[PDB]
RNA sequence: UUGAUAUAGACAGCAGGACGGUGGCCAUGGAAGUCGGAAUCCGCUAAGGAGUGUGUAACAACUCACCUGCCGAAUCAACUAG
């Protein structure tokens, strides 16, 4: 079933606008400038009005697997824009039974790597995305704290570290020793 | 039976509010099923406690009372979980008496706290068994008549913040009231007057 | 408080048993009753019941006080050897009567429907009578 | 030694989770069908078996 | 296709209540709503099953079915054969 049109809105705040070229947007937030293309999917991206500043998707003819890339579109500017006007914040705990788990930052939050787990003398370096930078928490004891301007940089930087201290042929149901985040907040608090 | 159930719902309201002229709007707010039941057997020789869907009411009200307004003012007001208590008797004495009927529910795992409690220091007299629980929390204890005591007064929970699973047993076990509310009333219907 | 407290309740009644009672289970919860504890509560509430008869002990420093709170279920099945019908209403009476009752006509067939499992007044079982309560619906107020 | 909300935390990735009743796979707690082409898709479903 | 719900406000999420006799009776060693046998009532209701699961020797503490709050427009189930 062919539907005649589905169409969704955002509505940007005035301190970012977005820039539009062709399927690719651009936003100019005050955090910086994230610029992302959407040239696999086949959309009609337009910006409403000069005192708002609305964007609107339109689909024109989908079936209902690809009526879903348009709340998606949106959802991605969505976090798109907050991304640059408040960034992300992803607090990472470090949960240990016995062994203490040691983490040193490297130069500017571009490297870490995980010394002590589980006792191994391996070391774990791991590089998060760049425009990533981890730092480690001062309010409490052992937690990574990893700020950026995208979502899936930030993201995939933190299952890095989550699967980069993973257990091997011992039960994970015990042994739940690792690094996992808290919990995928901001920044500003605003 | 849904249709039972509404349409004697819908004549229930009505002969009564025909009947009782005055009433409250009572918050129910997280208020046990206990309390409920407790909260009319001291009221069940003065007035009734009745509430329902904030719509189910509200359609009543508008539905069957054309033949008598300025019972209109509520219209706005029904919003969130309330509640109507049904008196035929003055006004404040039947105010206070909810209001002082207040039993002390415990702090229920995952509920906002609105005040702010810290133990003082005593010996509880429990067994020294659960001294496990004291550590998790932070506070040291020593065994003195073979009972657990608190060295000193630490902090446990203020306004408006996430209770643990283990301060919320200890708690209990100490048998020390935590922050706890019952029936609370936001104003008052009273043959066509508003008062808080 | 009270000078003593051993409130916790027992679901052992009737017959004295003695050995086949719990209290050795139960009776370092409060150092009080122990062997004897059991001989001395049994003593007292040895009948009415005579069946599982859970009871309420409040302690004497030694001895207690073996108020049997009055479910519907223990004394039904006791007063049973049929009408009862005055005699289901006494013993609905003499109850705590709470119940979060709103009237009599309320409790009466609270207590009716009650033993479901326990018959009622001659040839007929506790719900056809709760439809149509009118005998005494008014009468012990 | 953890502290219990740690625990949880821990077992909200490693334990919280369900199973596949035909290829084993590892799902989100409220899966409902298996996210794998293997089997098919079922929607025999078990939790993980829990450490207590 | 059949059926079901819905501005007398569905659905899903987010949050509350989830009871008195009664820790119902026969089970007992402990089963208290949830190892087993029968029942199904009352009141209050907003709903609460003298109990859908986790579970405790049991308790208890949760979850559920059932109602209520926020949210305001359609939603859900069982089948069918391409
Ligand atoms: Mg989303
Ligand atoms: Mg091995
Ligand atoms: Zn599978």
């Amino acid at each position: 079933m062919k539907t005649i049109l589905s169409n969704q809105t955002v509505d940007i705040p005035e301190n970012v606008d977005i820039t539009l070229k062709g399927r690719t947007v651009i936003v100019k937030g005050p955090r910086g400038t994230l610029r992302r293309d959407f040239n696999h999917i086949n959309v009609e991206l337009s910006l409403l009005g000069k005192k708002k500043k609305r964007l609107r998707v339109d689909k024109w003819w989908g079936n209902r697997k690809e009526l879903a890339t348009v709340r998606t579109i949106c959802s991605h500017v969505q976090n798109m824009i907050k991304g640059v006007t408040l960034g992300f914040r992803y607090k990472m705990r470090s949960v240990y039974a016995h062994f203490p788990i040691n983490v040193v930052i490297q130069e500017n939050g571009s490297l870490v790597e995980i010394r002590n787990f589980l006792g191994e003398k391996y070391i774990r370096r791991v590089r998060m995305r760049p425009g990533v930078a981890c730092s480690v928490s001062q309010a409490q004891k052992d937690e990574l704290i990893l700020e950026g301007n995208d979502i899936e940089l930030v993201s995939n930087s933190a299952a890095l570290i989550q699967q980069a201290t993973t257990v091997k042929n011992k039960d994970i149901r015990k042994f739940l020793d690792g690094i996992y985040v808290s919990e995928k907040g901001t920044v500003q608090q605003a | 039976d849904r249709a039972t159930w509404k349409s004697n719902y819908f004549l229930k309201i009505i002969q009564l509010l025909d009947d009782y002229p005055k009433c409250f709007i009572v918050g129910a707010d997280n208020v046990g099923s206990k309390q409920m039941q407790q909260i009319r057997m001291s009221l069940r020789g003065k007035a009734v406690v009745l509430m329902g869907k904030n719509t189910m009411m509200r359609k009543a009200i508008r539905g069957h009372l054309e033949n008598n307004p300025a019972l209109e003012k509520l219209l706005p007001h029904i919003r969130g979980n309330v509640g109507f208590v049904f008196t035929k008797e003055d006004l404040t004495e039947i105010r206070d008496m909810l209001l002082a009927n207040k039993v002390p529910a415990a702090a229920r795992a995952g509920a906002i706290a609105p005040c702010e409690v810290t133990v003082p220091a005593q010996n509880t007299g429990l067994g020294p068994e659960k001294t496990s629980f004291f550590q998790a929390l932070g506070i040291t204890t020593k065994i003195s008549r073979g009972t657990i005591e608190i060295l000193s007064d630490v902090q446990l929970i203020k306004t408006g913040d996430k209770v643990g699973a283990s301060e919320a047993t200890l708690l209990n076990m100490l048998n020390i009231s935590p922050f706890s509310f019952g029936l609370v009333i936001q104003q008052v219907f009273d043959n066509g007057s508003i008062y808080n | 408080p009270n000078e003593i407290k051993v409130v916790y309740l027992r679901c052992t009644g009737g017959e004295v048993g003695a050995t086949s009672a719990l209290a050795p289970k139960i009776g370092p919860l409060g150092l009080s009753p122990k062997k004897v504890g059991d001989d001395i509560a049994k003593a007292t509430g040895d009948w009415k019941g005579l069946r599982i008869t859970v009871k309420l002990t409040i302690q004497n420093r030694q001895a207690q006080i073996e108020v049997v709170p009055s479910a519907s279920a223990l004394i039904i099945k006791a007063l049973k050897e049929i009408t009862f019908d005055e005699i289901v209403n006494i013993a609905r009476q003499m109850r705590h009567r709470s119940l979060a009752r709103e009237l009599s006509g309320t409790i009466k067939e609270i207590l009716g429907t009650a033993q479901s499992v326990g018959c009622n007044v001659d040839g007929r079982h506790p719900h056809d009578i709760i439809d149509d309560i009118n005998s005494g619906a008014v009468e012990c107020p | 030694i953890i502290e219990p909300s740690l625990r949880q935390l821990a077992q909200k990735y490693n334990c919280d989770k369900m199973i596949c009743r035909k290829c084993y796979a590892r799902l989100h707690p409220r899966a409902v069908n298996c996210r794998k082409k293997k089997c098919g898709h079922t929607n025999n479903l078990r939790p993980k078996k829990k450490v207590k």
